[PDB]
RNA sequence: UGCUGACU
DNA sequence: TCGCCAGAGGACAGCGAGTCAGCAA
DNA sequence: CTGTCCTCTGGCGA
């Protein structure tokens, strides 16, 4: 970032000789894009780019005090006359070549020095991968946390704008065999997830609530579905299921 | 016999996401692949050689269907 | 700002502390600036920028680093994880199972402790 | 080998309380669960039968270990009955209306029978058997309802499976709350006179019985089931056969272990919250079994027993809803609280699980792989795993993975075996994983975990998703030594993304069967256009903009070396040879053009056997721009013949035009988007690519762009006027305010200021919004005239060189607002449309003098950004930018709750085979989707203005698209008749609206009739002397069969999309795109005549063209639009005058439906004749409201004998505008004001502890405590009152009261109206046009002027006044004319496709029902309805009906984990056999 | 008693040293209130012309 | 699990 | 003489996504 | 905060 609030993201690291030089010898070390001034309107980064190049080369110091320089005395005469006294144009143009083509650009380029702050926010510490781990035990999902593996949130916006696409089949897989997915089975006549249960060891589970035990059909079903159904049969509320 | 002749594209993909998935559980291909890995590009091969013997049921909003061949539908 | 937070370091046992290594002084910068002398404790460095549109990787908020600069030190940094042990945890009110130390010829510590159950100063951790 | 078996329907019901018993394993009795280390407690909550909580141990019920235990359910046993809290408010009505002494429901029988048959006929679906049962019962009583209700239950049955569908809920749940609400009061009993043993609860766990006893839950379970024996065949049906027995509990259910597990809270190491409501359940229940001993050794001890019941009560309320009971404390959240919230466990669990194989990371920009690739860093690569099956054609490439390893990159981290699983290779030995490479094709084959293998489809989301376009498919390029996913910038502005810190988030498909839907449906070219109004997404930005608009400028010519280097740096090309083009100068200097540059790249990238595209259109840079000198006049030259604004592409060779914004852009029309309709998407992402690539390589190469100073910077000789300009500005507050406060024109200079402080220290404040507003306007034109003088040609450097100009003005990035305000001016700063507030004191800022005229003072800011702005204007600025700081915050919520609102309920409707929008209930909210079929993307070339385009490009979009060869397939004979018909009727009838009919037909005997036969009768029956003749020729004088005045008379054809079917039937199209191609074909065959190019395309092979681009625009079944029209009505609004606008209005029409809005209208035209421009002035005179409080100058009260003198206002200033008279405002006193006085006073008195002589004497004859009032003979010159009440009353100050109340006191007013208003011009085309705006709502009150102004034409933004006026269907229009008037304030502009979707799904029962929780309550899915909001009162709802659902929404198909029924599953495979 | 205050959380907070102008900054802060961040209108987020001298129109968190 | 910071 | 048009307040329930961390109960 | 929904709530001729 520099002190005018223009962050961003380091993209490259352009090698040295592919940079354009000067024809000073000298080769930039930031390449700024000059499409951040038209809307952000910081005015403030070229003043500070003449100033700085100006100091560099007289060995001075500027002060950059707001409300020091009027309209009357501008900042950009002050500093453009600073430059044109030591050999350097007005405007804080001086023209490049290309490090690649070794041709003289057609524009002459706007070079300076500013002071450029490095922020605390590295890919290093934002950064996230994750293929199978740990799960939340009372929904048997994957756990939440970048410390921990954890696994990222796919939301109702998401999982809006996914079928929006038409594809139910990417929506299965986000949703429902990636997060949880498991075989609790019912039984088919009582249609209960309930009623259920294993035996003591032949092992056939055997309805409670009719005692059949050719009656029960594994059904593939999300694990928070199950959770569902036992908190609701907590509050007497019975869900019962039609398998086909 | 009354919808459109021609295949929707979202039945091309589930068409071809299901051949696919067949192909890649060791299903014979009728298409003489050339050398391609992917079961999708093969999958595609077939459908461009109109030779997938899938049958489209196209449900309608009262449960009744028809039934229509992926050789008797208008790729486009 | 990773710039330079304090001149204390050996002392603080923070948890996390960036620090940059060779932090420069505007040469553009407010009087006031110098009347709570913040050189004491510098936060950046001065950088040649060209305004230009050359790479076609500086678009939309990206920059540009050459990348001699880089490998000249350029915005080099650091940061300080200070980690405290207190081993009073694994434990209850019974018996000291706390005491760092080395059973002698553990496979396990074998060269990676310094018979005191701690890493040597100066170690690579990985 | 999965399950294999699916769900068909869930319904909700309740247990029995008897079959729970069974359902449980053991009772828990011991209350400390905790055991002292840690460890479960024997018989507490924690057990080991009801499950192993952790993998540590195994249940004693089945041995089996965590991870593979279902767990148990166990019981709490109560000690003596309690009520169930959620079946418990119902039980009390049931005891509110019923004879605790008869046990029967005070209703009376009539009700108790017709709303059992209601049911009854309801519960199959018969819906018109409501009204008809109702009717038979009024006119009528068990004997007469049940033989008809019988009858429909045996006739219409068969109909149980198609009975729940919206319009059959809704007609139950409005039936069973009225009950509820209007017969179940406490009522005096009918058989027993005296039968009201009133309950009534007190808070819950308390309810009270008179002789005021205590309800116990045993008493009023014996109640309840005493009143089921004698009422029961009709609450069987009110509550499903539900048993009394339900509504109390006898223990309590501990869910299974698993699901309730140990974590940690303050100074406690292992506690659940749900564990800690059930364990103080436990100890009450010990407390109690204790008591229950004590009476059993034996008014304390009993009290003692009623307070410890109404205790266990709460915790087993609080057990249920942690807020049920607010009276305790400890009190962890219940079940509502699990269930129902934001953080709830449907809105998270349920709708927004975890996922697994996914990344995130920082996106960072690339530009060197293709437009629909991803660059993956080698680290998710490594880690991101597929899960491919191993067969013969892949067991090799498979085989070098398994070699490669977990860790090298084209590897593999496991192996899955054919029975046995997971195998991993991460070893590291190099030889084990050699031991395995074997063995691969050694059931289900193995599968090897392979790595990202720079192929593979991701999908891509940035999380505000607030479109389908933020989640794409891309194509993984591996991209070595990196942490950062890299994308290319024209996917930019489809996920908002900004290169500044940008996490996004890659999910990996792991099924083959969402590969194929990533590449066919998500891919990222299917989504080159945006959906809400098809107009294009993907496009270049930036720099890419100024170095195509400076390349393709005229004066740019490059050598043979720079022409190659350029087009081959662009291309990059891989296949076939670069075909180039010819030397433009091939004289003085072999030269190129680069408009050469851009054609020859465009002749490679088109695909080989295509034919390349010709294009006609304009630049975004206006042909004035490069106008430097003043432009002189040549006789025959039309400038614009030959202009660099008008682009010319033939035959792929760029002729003419800069090529800017307007293509390569997000702008329609351009060469892109023709290049994507033409040649595909595919296609167009080339071009966008090897364009992208091009104009790097010449910025780079031999060019530069910069923005420096000198740019920015401004000529002198024209800061000079911008100085005196400023100057001038500084002397413009004193007359502005001066001259809107209406003030003597001059001489008043201090009179002003006080004027001012006045209307600012005023209550109403809308005097002092007129100076803000007034001062404004003088400001703004300061401000315009200071920009005139500098930022056109008061630059250093003009538009070709000026490098801020040339990025502004070809699009690349801000706007012409930001130039300026940069140079010459900054603006008026406005914070809420206002001028900044002033202080308490009267001063805007320490530094200006109270009530400052000056503007500087208010916040003109007359400093710029080239020279900062001083201390103040930087003050201003601050609270401005903040404002929008703050704003942009708050929006974000709002718009947001509204997305959900809007996609909750619209989620299910898709289009389906036979092309109407449905919803999930099979509901039919639409015939065709848009009122056409058409999908709003695939329509944007449908529109007339380019069949000028596909004309030119016949030859491509017929080869490449269409083919000739569907037209050889397609048959338009059915359709073509239709039309023909169409037309001759419209021929024969020019007025449709002229009233047709047989007999109406049969009046041109009029003069036959009129001129002797009738001239003797009277109006025998009312109809006429003259119309008995008519009717006697007619009736039976005329032919028996061939008196066919019919024919003459009959309905237009109706419409062909109506009968034929606009898919399978060819030339089926609408009769609003037939109209516009008989016009072009009109247009076209006489310009062929005069064309000099030969034209090989006849107008009958363009009007087949134009059909089959038609047919195949036809929204594919099973489209899901309601989404779709959800999120084009939200993006917008998220993102972004005497009415209302913004999220207020879109949240009044959608989310509220009002009956009530803050700003009604109307604007009925005038009728245009001077009779009726005469009466309007009348009429805007007689509509406004007159107020006693706005004719009356001051009162005058003495005081017990209290007088009260009016002294009102001289006609002068009153009744120019008014329409007022003496007498009458008198006459208003004498019978209204001073009789809502004594109405007053005795309000306040309620709880305090010749001719003169006729109207004076009525007046006293109706009250008893006026004397005699006045009389005033000229001009109400004294009229006072006098009163008293002698013995004792509150002697104060009444004056409050008789001016409260001379202030709602209205002489007279049209009810609903307060201002009438004539904007006299609202048109250009036919300027001629008035309108009577009103702001107010009386529809009727305006019916009597027909004459005067125009009702045809009345309009109202009520939507519930118009659709109780004209219906429903006028409301439609109504609600989408709102919403498109709502968005075209912003200019946003959404398709009228995705309205009309709304409008009719709002309006869809006959009512303008809102789109809001409300709303639901008609929703035929009890699982729907409770992942939206009030998830308890749904499911309450749900469970005590026994509504089932079919699991046919999206929400319960992704409940019980199903496949939604829309877009890809919408139909079977069926492999045959 | 909640010692006549109106907010009973937030009162202290972790002065982090990571920058001197990040710690310089806990000195010169001050909060409206910790409640006011749940709020439908915001009109204590107004920036009135009377914190002339007394609060920086520019320092202020941005989200 | 909550409170404090922080990112778009 | 209280039913229904009017009339009042009271209660509830909603308040954009998704991330990372520390500290402490 | 703002909206509907909800629950009453006593008050003149039929
Ligand atoms: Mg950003
Ligand atoms: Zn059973
Ligand atoms: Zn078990
Ligand atoms: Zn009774």
């Amino acid at each position: 970032a520099s002190r005018h609030g223009q962050k961003g993201i380091l993209s490259r690291l352009w090698p040295a000789e592919d940079m354009p030089f000067t024809e000073s010898g000298m080769v930039p070390d930031i390449l700024f894009n000059p499409h951040g001034f038209p809307s952000r309107m910081t005015i403030g980064m070229l003043i500070e780019s003449m100033a700085g190049k100006s100091a560099a080369l007289h060995g001075l110091c500027h002060d950059a005090t707001p409300f020091i320089f009027s309209e009357e005395n501008s900042a950009l005469e002050y500093f453009g006359e600073m430059l044109k006294a030591a050999g350097y144009n007005f405007y804080g143009t001086e023209r490049l070549y290309s490090g690649i083509s070794g041709l003289e650009l057609e524009a002459d380029i706007f070079i300076g020095v500013v002071y450029y702050q490095r922020l605390r926010h590295m890919v290093s510490d934002k950064f996230q991968v994750r293929t199978t781990g740990a799960r939340d035990r009372v929904t048997n999902q994957p756990i939440g946390g970048r410390n921990v593996q954890g696994g990222i949130r796919f939301g109702e916006m998401e999982r809006d704008a996914l079928l929006a696409h038409g594809t139910s089949f990417l929506l299965h897989d986000r949703l429902f065999n990636c997060s949880d997915r498991s075989v609790a089975h019912v039984c088919v006549k009582c249609g209960s997830l309930l009623s259920p249960l294993l035996e003591k060891p032949n092992r056939k589970y055997n309805c409670t609530l009719c005692s059949r035990s050719d009656t029960i059909d594994t059904v593939s079903v999300p694990y928070v579905f199950r959770y569902f159904v036992a908190e609701l049969a907590a509050m007497n509320i019975k869900v019962k299921l039609d398998v086909v | 016999r009354i919808t459109t002749p021609y295949m929707t594209k979202y039945e091309r993909a589930r068409v071809l996401g299901t051949r696919a998935l067949q192909i890649a559980m060791c299903a014979p291909v009728m298409v003489e692949l050339e050398g391609e890995t992917d079961p999708l590009l093969i999958a595609m091969k077939e459908l461009k050689a109109r030779k997938i013997p899938i049958i489209i049921r196209r449900y309608l909003p009262d449960g009744s269907y028809e039934d229509w061949g992926v050789d008797e539908l208008i790729i486009t | 700002t990773m710039g330079f937070p304090l001149l204390t370091y050996q002392d603080r046992s923070d948890n996390k502390l960036y620090r940059l290594q060779t932090p420069q002084s505007p040469l553009v910068r407010p009087s006031m600036y110098d009347y709570y002398d913040m050189d004491n404790y510098p936060i950046g460095t001065n950088a040649i920028v060209a305004v230009i549109s050359y790479t076609g990787y500086d678009m939309e908020d990206a920059m540009i680093v050459n990348k001699a600069s880089w490998e000249r030190g350029f915005a080099h940094g650091s940061v300080y994880k200070s980690e405290f042990i207190d081993l009073s945890e694994k434990i209850k009110q019974g018996d000291s199972s706390l005491v760092f130390g080395i059973k002698p010829g553990d496979p396990r510590v074998l060269q990676k402790l310094d018979d005191d159950g701690l890493p040597f100063i100066g170690a690579k951790l990985q | 080998n999965m399950p294999w078996r699916r769900l068909q329907g869930i319904s909700f019901g309740m247990y029995s309380a008897e079959e729970l018993k069974k359902l449980s394993v053991k009772s828990i009795t011991n209350p400390r669960y905790l055991d002292s280390l840690g460890n479960p407690s024997a018989n507490g909550l924690y057990d080991l039968a009801l499950g192993p909580a952790d993998s540590k141990e195994v249940c004693s019920t089945c041995v089996q270990d965590f991870s593979n235990c279902s767990g148990h359910l166990g019981h709490i046993e109560l000690p003596l009955t309690v009520y169930n809290p959620l079946l418990f408010d119902k039980l009390y009505l049931l005891l509110r209306g019923s004879c605790l002494n008869c046990h029967m429901l005070t209703c009376p029988r009539a009700v108790i029978h017709l709303l059992l048959c209601q049911l009854r006929v309801l519960e199959v679906g018969a819906l018109q058997a409501v009204y008809e049962l109702e009717r038979i019962l009024n006119r009528f009583i068990r004997e007469e309802l049940e033989q008809y209700t019988t009858e429909i239950v045996q006739n219409n049955l068969l109909g149980s499976q198609g009975a729940h569908v919206k319009n059959v809920c809704e007609s139950k749940s409005k039936l069973i709350a009225l009950f509820w609400k209007a017969h179940m009061n406490a009522k005096r009993c009918p058989h027993c006179k005296t039968g009201r043993s009133v309950v009534r609860k007190e808070h819950n766990s308390k309810l009270t019985i008179t002789f005021r006893g205590y309800l116990t839950p045993t008493s009023a379970r014996e109640h309840l089931s005493a009143l089921w024996k004698n009422e029961g065949f009709f609450l069987n049906y009110l509550f499903s056969r539900f048993n009394p027995s339900v509504f109390f509990l006898d223990f309590l259910v501990v869910p299974p272990s698993r699901y309730r597990p140990v974590s940690r809270l303050g100074d406690q190491m292992f506690t659940n919250g749900q564990t800690v409501n059930l364990q103080a359940v436990m100890k009450d229940v010990v407390l109690i079994r204790k008591l229950l001993a004590l009476m059993a050794q034996e008014q304390s001890l009993i009290d003692k027993l009623y307070n410890i019941w109404i205790r266990l009560q709460s915790h087993v309320n609080i057990v249920f809803d942690s807020e049920m009971d607010k009276l305790m404390m400890d009190k962890y959240p219940g079940i509502r609280q699990i269930l129902e919230k934001k953080e709830g466990l449907f809105r998270k669990h349920m709708m927004g699980k975890r996922v697994d194989y996914a990344a995130r990371s920082v996106i960072c920009p690339d530009m060197y792989i293709n437009t629909n690739e991803i660059g993956i860093p080698m680290v998710f690569a490594t880690k991101l795993t597929y899960p491919q099956p191993v067969t013969p054609w892949n067991v090799q490439e498979l085989r070098q993975a398994v070699i490669n390893g977990p860790n090298v990159h084209p590897g593999a981290s496991m192996v899955i075996n054919e029975d046995g699983s997971r195998t991993a290779l991460s070893a590291v030995d190099m030889t084990q994983r050699e031991a395995v490479a074997k063995q691969l094709l050694t059931q289900g084959t193995k599968i090897v975990c392979r790595h990202v293998k720079n192929g593979d489809i991701l999908l891509l989301n940035r999380q505000p998703t607030l479109h389908r376009p933020s989640i794409q498919a891309h194509r993984a390029r591996i991209l070595p030594e990196e942490k950062v996913l890299r994308l290319h910038y024209a996917n930019c502005k489809a996920y908002n993304a900004d290169f500044d810190g940008d996490e996004m988030n890659a999910h990996f498909p792991q099924s083959e069967l969402g590969r194929a839907e990533a590449y066919v449906l998500a891919c990222t070219d299917q989504q080159y256009l945006v959906p809400k109004d098809g107009q294009p997404l993907a496009g270049l930005i930036q720099d890419h903009m100024v170095s195509g608009a400076s390349m393709t400028t005229r004066g740019c010519f490059f050598t043979r070396e720079h022409y190659m280097e350029l087009v081959y740096r662009g291309l990059t090309d891989k296949v076939g040879r670069v075909k180039l083009l010819s030397p433009s100068i091939l004289k003085p200097f072999p030269l190129w053009t680069g408009k050469q540059v851009v054609s020859t790249l465009l002749i490679n990238i088109i695909p080989e056997d295509h034919i390349p595209l010709n294009l006609s259109g304009k630049a975004k840079i206006t042909g004035k721009a490069w106008v430097k000198e003043t432009p002189r006049s040549v006789p025959g030259f039309n400038p614009d013949s030959m202009c660099e604004s008008q682009v010319i592409i033939r035959e792929g060779e760029l002729l003419c035009g800069v090529l800017d914004k307007a293509h390569y852009g997000s702008s329609a029309y351009g060469l892109v988007h023709c290049c994507y309709e033409i040649y595909g998407g595919e296609t167009s992402g080339k071009v966008l690519t090897c364009l992208a690539r091009l104009f790097t390589a010449y910025l780079q190469l031999y060019r530069g762009f910069t923005l420096g100073v000198e740019d920015i910077l401004v000529k002198p000789k024209a800061d000079v006027k911008r100085q005196r300009i400023i100057e001038e500005s500084t002397h413009c507050g004193p007359q502005a305010v001066r001259a809107a406060l209406n003030l003597p024109e001059a001489a008043s200079y201090d009179e002003v200021r006080g004027k001012w402080q006045d209307a600012h220290l005023g209550k109403d404040q809308r005097d002092f919004n007129m100076i803000d507003l007034k001062f404004k306007e003088e400001v703004n034109h300061y401000s315009n005239e200071i920009n005139k003088a500098c930022m056109p040609f008061g630059l250093h450097r003009q538009f070709p060189e000026n490098s801020l100009q040339m990025m502004v003005q070809s699009g690349a990035k801000g706007s012409t607002v930001n130039t300026m305000q940069i140079s010459c001016l900054l603006g008026q700063i406005e914070l809420e449309g206002r001028r900044p507030p002033l202080m308490a004191s009267g001063k805007s800022l320490p530094c200006f003098e109270p009530y400052e005229f000056t503007p500087r003072a208010g916040g003109f800011v007359t400093g710029r950004f080239l020279t900062g702005i001083k201390p103040p204007e930087f003050f201003f600025h601050c609270m401005a930018g903040r404002e929008g700081l703050v704003d942009t915050a708050v929006k974000t919520s709002r718009s947001g709750y509204l997305q959900r609102c809007i996609i909750k309920h619209l989620e299910g409707l898709v289009v389906q085979y036979d092309l109407t929008v449905r919803d999930s209930d099979g509901s039919v909210v639409q015939f065709l989707y848009g009122e056409d079929g058409l999908d709003i993307p695939k329509t944007q070339f449908l529109q007339p203005k380019q069949f000028p385009f596909l004309a030119s490009n016949y030859e491509v979009i017929m080869k490449s698209q269409h083919l000739h060869e569907v037209l050889s397939r397609a048959d338009p004979k059915k359709a073509l008749h239709h039309f023909r018909a169409i037309k001759k009727w419209q021929s024969k009838h020019p007025n449709t609206l002229l009233r047709r009919g047989a007999f109406l037909s049969y009046s041109q005997k009029i003069q036959e009739a009129v001129k002797a036969l009738k001239l003797e009768s009277e109006n025998r029956n009312g109809r006429s002397p003259g119309t008995q003749e008519m009717l006697r020729m007619w009736y039976e004088l005329d032919e028996e069969s061939r008196r066919k005045y019919q024919k003459k008379a009959a309905a237009c054809p109706d419409p062909s999309l109506s009968v034929w079917r606009p898919d399978i039937y060819f030339a089926s199209v609408s009769e609003t795109f037939e109209t516009k191609v008989d016009d072009y074909s009109q247009e076209w065959a006489a310009q062929t005549e005069k064309s000099y190019e030969k034209s090989e395309l006849s107008l009958d092979r363009l009007r087949t063209l134009l059909q089959l681009k038609w047919q195949r625009s036809l929204c594919e079944p099973g489209e899901a639009v309601g989404l779709l029209a959800a999120q084009s009505i939200g993006e917008p609004s998220t993102q972004m005058m005497n009415v209302t606008l913004g999220i207020p209005r879109l949240r009044e029409i959608l989310m509220v439906a009002s009956a009530n809005i803050k700003t009604p209208m109307m604007s009925v035209p005038v009728l245009n004749t001077k009779k009726a421009l005469k009466r309007v002035k009348s009429l805007k005179k007689q509509l406004t409201r007159v107020c006693l409080g706005e004719v009356l100058q001051k009162i005058d009260v003495q005081e017990q004998v209290y007088q009260l003198r009016f002294q009102f206002l001289p006609h002068a200033y009153y009744q120019q505008e008014k329409c007022l008279r003496p007498e009458d405002i008198l006459r208003f006193m004498e019978t209204r004001f001073f009789k809502l006085l004594m109405e007053s006073i005795k309000k306040k008195n309620n709880k305090a502890s010749e001719a003169m002589e006729r109207r004076v004497q009525a007046v006293r004859e109706i009250h008893p405590f006026i004397d005699d009032y006045q009389y005033d003979t000229e001009e109400s010159l004294w009229c006072q009152v006098t009163v008293k009440l002698p013995l004792m009353k509150i002697n104060f100050d009444m004056s409050s009261l008789v001016v409260s109340l001379a202030h709602g006191a209205v002489i007279y007013a049209t009810k609903g109206i307060t201002r009438c208003l004539l904007n006299e011009t609202t048109n250009n085309k036919n300027e001629k046009e008035l309108v009577l705006n009103t702001e107010g709502i009386n529809l009727p009150e305006l019916f009597k002027y027909a004459e005067v102004l125009d009702l045809r034409r009345l309009y109202s933004n009520d939507i519930h006044a118009i659709a109780n006026t004209y219906g429903i269907e006028a409301a439609l229009r109504v609600i989408e004319k709102e919403i498109k008037d709502v968005f075209a304030v912003y200019g946003i502009a959404v398709d009228p496709r995705h309205l009309s979707l709304v409008a009719d799904y709002m309006c869809f029962e006959g009512v303008y029902k809102p789109l809001n929780r409300f709303g639901i309550r008609s929703n035929s899915s009890p699982l729907q309805q409770m992942t939206f909001e009030t998830s308890f009162q749904f499911l309450k709802q749900a469970t005590m009906l026994g509504s089932h659902d079919e699991l046919r929404s999206p929400s319960a198909c992704l409940v019980v984990g199903k496949v939604v029924r829309g877009g890809t599953g919408l139909f079977e495979l069926k492999q045959p056999l | 008693t909640g010692l006549g205050l109106l907010q009973d959380s937030g009162l202290c907070v972790v002065a982090d040293k990571l920058n001197f102008i990040r710690y310089l900054s806990h000195f010169r802060c001050v909060h409206r209130g910790a409640d006011f961040a749940k709020m439908r209108t915001t009109t204590v987020r107004r920036l009135l012309p009377e914190s002339w001298g007394f609060l920086c129109p520019v320092h202020t968190p941005d989200g």
